[PDB]
């Protein structure tokens, strides 16, 4: 029962984290937790079945009604960016939204998008480390700075290996 | 003061813009002016282009509302005549003449508008062929065309709809084979999300005038040619042809969903204008017909729920009488079910984008429309919740 | 067997009045399953099996009337079009040469709307392009003292050249002895009246 | 398109057609005899450009796009784009 | 189209 | 019914100017200042006039009635009559 | 005469006229309609440039400077071209945008690489310089005398290395020179006496290991808590006066290699704005308090090489990156949060390797890895009044 009472605040807190972050929803999901707060019934473990059960009765199709704005702005998750950097930055955005799998349908939409942006990008990196550290311009910087060649190099190529990463 | 360089710079190019300006201004002089219970709004009925033109859908208008493309479906009688034909009427100036022609080279099926340009026409037809009509120009003929091949649009699109709003606008042409093929607004040269939808069994499921539970997400009912009404989607593994709404008694012809709640419950409910002719109610998560309506007189085919009023619908029959029911208010009894003129099978009934006036999609050609100004938005939220729930108790006993 | 411009007969894929019994095996075995007879039953279900396939080969088949009519109506789309056309048409008469082939029948669907598209685009563009030009036939009588518009047409004729060479023709030569004759019409008239100011 | 566009405009109440006037005061357009609506479209246009200066000068940015020119018994209304102008008589019934 | 419709043709049969 | 009759009509879809013509658009009563009302009212009147020599040098039996130019910026619905050359400056709404 | 016009102006009978008038316009508005429509119809600022053959003939442009004294006068560090042998090494030079003129206005070279230069405080006649030997010259304009007048011993008391960031630091009275050359030594030096450094110490961390500094800042005010570029990652922040002078502590929030730092002043009298950006070459830029170690947003600008930062004070928050493409992708933090607010890209790919603001108002020094000076001005970004909401933001940001 204290599994759920952790799971629920949890929830909670982070759906607050994320609609705050994203007036008209705020009432809306503290006229949820409030019923919440009074059908739990204070933890009646022999009611579990009754407090927890219709606490999410009640909280999931509330909440569910939230999940349609934000499901708008599922939409907008696409409607924002064109690399997927950008994109990955409103997927950060929301770390509330990784434990329903409802936001993974239009995740699994733009996962081809995704990958290809990132293999975009992955094979831009192939490109640049192709012209290796005498060639590109890191090798001029990097001889300014007062580096030697190998230290230059091995830089150089440490930091695409942690871009990669 | 001769005409020979003049008739030559006619038969140029030169005029496209000029024709169409000619065309809309000569239309802003057609009311000729001197100095010295259904409304009826307006009858819509072309010369050439509204005779023998089945009517396809009556798609409405996102931007400039009070506009509707009548598409009509080359009947029969004119194989010469452009196959498809999709036209745009001003109701509010009372022209008998529509605003912009837009023929097509298929037969046009469920044509819609291209949401966010007046200037542009897109919509299915026969061939899934959703088609581009630009209204800039004069070219009635389609100056774009979708592709005709094996996992394209092949089957009939009766539902080529966005999802949501220009934000992720995903114009899934639902053909009567499941082709689920998303587009958005503009491009018109390979779907967006060329797929299929799959079903229990025969995946051949001939959907008939669709529509969307209210919240308008991707999840869209069938008009499947069998009853056992489905639900669907398009994106990601939810396009399966298998939330089986049984209880029915004919293919779904006309199927439309709550609209937008606002005077009355939430309620995710949809009847089912069908071949039953007893029209037939049903919630999103029923299976069972929530109410069975009056039996209508012959082959029932289309539904809607106003936009304004998001319970009361409007069903049809096989011998042209447009039943409009109220649902909050009445049971067993509908608001005015007048007889559309003549006795032919009603083609379709979709209300106006700005709500309270019935489109009924006539014979062949003519568009005759109900102007209502009793089908408001009356603020009953318990009572229509109370009424699909006892009727949503009465339907399994 | 068809009887228009020409002199051609057109290719119609047989499952367009078929389509309404293989609707009706639809209905009559997915709604109810009505007293529908085992050889009914077998004929048109090989057909259902197919029906998508089917009815893509009837819209392929719109597209190739709509098209090959335009063919039919001037003989320069038809040499326009004929080196594609001879890969696309190719790969058609291979599609027709398989008759009663189960195998090989949705392969070759797929080749005939692929090379059906391909073939509707060419000739719809070659269409709209030289109904612009005879339009311009029919427009082109109110110029005076012009060299840039010379070097204009020939300019537009090596870039059509330049496109026959993009997409290499067989018939290449003919349509550009057809481009040349269009040449020296239009430039006939034009410098008649060129003469005229001289 | 000249044939869908002049017989929907010509399906109103009393539209004798599209009849054109150019922006020299040359009836690019008719639909009718030559020499009638060549003189009328002539000088409807030497006046139509008489008036567009009286109104541009007037209303600085008026497209004579619109004109009903009602006289006693009918109303030679012009409605077209800003450069070229139609010259179709139609009755104020 | 004439002669590879004739060509069609006899290869349809 | 003369300043309630100005208000009255001037409150309709944005009518910039009305004023029924005493004689060549000059009257005291006016809706603006002196070239809006009274010069522009006179241009009107005159050119108006000048359109019904034109639909006379069209038929000498057919004066003007009305005038009607409703387009991107007004709804000029000009009418001539016995003795005024009715002015209206108005906006497309 | 036009018909004073009273007579039939107040009368019943052009009442009537007033009555027909209104039925003429509703009478031929009788249909009601308006004019439905039915598809009728009817930042920056990059300025001039600096550059001469003469004497940025393949170099690289080695970090710049700003009028600390004059207005919009620069100093430009380059460094050698190998490929010429016959030229000096580092041959500084100026320019003057308030004259409007493009020759490189005075030319300076000592004998080695000028790996640092600028103004110098209170000198309206002197450049300070540091070089790549290790040697702090002293040019003079007046003199015209083409060589520095006055050249730091190549003694161990003095730098055997090259000084990346030389410095003046107060005032009139308050000032010094400090050069820090990257073997780790800091040396206060007059203005007078340059045969022996005023003040000297080294620079180690708790453990006797070096610093390889690279090119550091004073704050604002100079309370001498200095910060300090070190060669890769652990930044510090670094005394002068008292035994716990030298470095304070190590925060590293990044691995590459740092190229910069730089300090700012006050908001409007606002913010004590203590904060202090940085450059590496892991392509990211973080914000660093004086008092957190792994501290706020990590700014990366990807496809770049970032190579320095400096943010006028003048708008709390103006910072300007470079990379290793030719890309200036500046930005303020109030108005955006990770993305370049009035960037450009600049023409060709050169590398950018230093940037300034110009002191005390507004526009951009652009030095490459090609000797070419480029000049950007925001323009449109001006100083926004009251602008707090940076902070506000910083401080939102600090808490997760």
């Amino acid at each position: 029962r204290l599994d759920q009472m952790r799971k629920f605040r949890r929830q909670h807190e982070q759906l607050r984290a994320v609609i705050v972050r994203v007036a008209n929803a705020i009432e809306e999901v503290n006229l949820a937790y409030e019923n919440v707060k009074e059908v739990d019934g204070l933890d009646v473990s022999k009611e579990g079945t009754e407090a927890w059960e219709a606490a999410m009765k009640r909280y999931d199709e509330r909440i569910d009604r939230v999940e349609t704005r934000i499901t708008a702005r599922l939409r907008d998750q696409l409607g924002t960016a064109k690399n997927a950097n950008e994109m990955f930055r409103i997927f950060s955005r929301f770390n509330a939204l990784f434990v329903r799998p409802h936001i993974r349908g239009a995740i699994r939409e733009y996962q081809t998008q995704l990958i290809q942006r990132v293999k975009d990008d992955i094979e831009s990196l192939h490109d640049k480390f192709k012209v290796q550290y005498p060639q590109s311009q890191a090798c001029k910087m990097s001889h300014v700075r007062d580096l030697p060649p190998v230290s230059g190099s091995i830089i150089w190529a440490k930091q695409i290996d942690r871009q990669l990463t | 003061l001769t005409e020979e360089e003049k008739q030559q710079i006619l038969h140029s190019e030169e005029f496209l813009s000029f024709f169409d300006h000619s065309t809309r201004i000569v239309e802003r002089a057609l009311s000729e002016q001197i100095n010295i219970k259904l409304s009826l709004n307006r009858q819509f009925f072309d010369e050439r282009w509204s005779k023998h033109r089945v009517v396809s859908c009556l798609d409405w208008s996102s931007q400039y509302p009070e506009l509707l493309v009548a598409s009509y479906n080359n009947n029969e009688d004119a194989p010469h005549e452009p196959d498809g034909v999709a036209l745009v009427w001003n109701m509010k100036y009372k022209k008998t003449t529509p605003e912009y022609v837009f023929h097509c080279q298929s037969a046009v099926m469920s044509a819609t508008f291209a949401k966010f340009h007046p200037n542009l026409v897109v919509g299915g037809t026969y061939s899934g062929q959703i088609v581009l009509w630009d209204n800039r120009s004069n070219k009635r003929t389609p100056v774009q065309r979708t592709p005709l091949s094996a996992a394209a649009h092949t089957h009939p699109v009766y539902c080529v709809n966005v999802v949501g709003t220009q934000n992720a606008h995903n114009l899934i042409s639902i053909s009567t084979d499941g082709k689920i093929c998303s587009w958005s607004l503009d491009m018109l040269s390979h779907p967006q999300d060329s797929m299929e939808l799959v079903h229990k069994q025969s995946k051949a499921v001939a959907v008939t005038s669709m529509s969307f539970p209210v919240g308008d997400v991707n999840n869209f009912v069938v008009g499947s040619e069998e009853g056992s009404v489905y639900t669907a989607c398009r994106h990601g593994s939810k396009a399966g042809i298998s939330e089986m709404f049984e209880g029915h008694q004919g293919p779904i012809t006309g199927i439309h969903c709550h609209a937008a709640v606002g005077a009355v419950d939430f309620s995710h409910l949809f009847v089912t204008s069908s071949f039953d002719w007893t029209v037939k109610l049903w919630s999103t998560k029923n299976n069972k017909p929530l109410y069975s309506f009056e039996d209508n007189a012959g082959y029932v085919y289309d539904v809607m729920w106003s936009p304004t009023h998001p319970a009361l619908f409007a069903c049809v029959d096989g011998m042209g009488r447009l039943d409009l029911w109220n649902l909050n208010n009445d049971t067993e009894v509908p608001t005015a079910s007048i007889s559309v003129e003549g006795n032919p099978a009603l083609n379709r009934v979709r209300w106006t984008h700005s709500g309270r006036e019935i489109a009924v999609g006539d014979s062949e050609g003519q568009i005759v429309i109900y102007d209502v100004g009793e089908q408001i938005a009356v603020p009953r939220n318990d009572e229509w919740a109370r009424f699909g729930r006892t009727l949503a108790e009465i339907n399994a006993n | 067997v068809r009887g228009r411009t020409g002199n051609v007969l057109k290719l119609k894929v047989n499952f367009l009045p078929e389509i309404i019994t293989l609707s009706k095996e639809v209905r009559n075995l997915k709604w109810l399953g009505f007293r529908v007879p085992l050889a009914i039953v077998n004929k048109a279900h090989q057909a259902n099996q197919l029906y998508p396939f089917a009815i893509s080969l009837i819209e392929s088949v719109r597209t190739y009337e709509r098209t090959c009519e335009k063919v039919e109506e001037r003989n320069t789309i038809s040499l326009l079009v004929a080196g594609l056309k001879k890969e696309v048409q190719a790969l058609i008469a291979e599609g027709i040469a398989l008759v009663w082939e189960s195998y090989k029948l949705d392969p070759y669907v797929q080749r005939l709307a692929e090379t059906v598209f391909n073939f509707q685009e060419k000739v719809d563009d070659l269409l709209i392009i030289e109904e612009k030009i005879d339009l311009e036939v029919r427009s082109l009588e109110t110029c005076m003292y012009d060299h840039k518009t010379f070097s204009e047409i020939l300019n537009r004729v090596q870039k059509a050249v330049d496109d026959l060479n993009l997409h290499s023709y067989s018939n290449l030569p003919i349509w550009v002895n057809k481009l040349d004759m269009e040449i020296e019409r239009i430039l006939g008239v034009r410098l008649q009246a060129g003469l005229r100011a001289w | 398109e000249v044939e869908e566009t002049l017989k929907r405009l010509q399906s109103q109440k009393g539209v004798q057609g599209i009849i054109v006037v150019n922006t020299e005061g040359i009836p690019i357009k008719s639909t009718m005899d030559n020499p009638t609506t060549t003189q009328y479209a002539s000088l409807m246009h030497s006046f139509i450009l008489k008036a567009r200066s009286t109104v541009r000068d007037i209303d600085p940015q008026n497209d004579l796009t619109f004109l009903r020119i009602r006289s006693k018994k009918n109303e030679i209304m012009v409605a077209p784009d800003k450069d070229y102008f139609l010259i179709v008589i139609q009755n104020p019934t | 189209v004439f002669l590879m419709k004739q060509q069609s043709l006899l290869a349809k049969q």
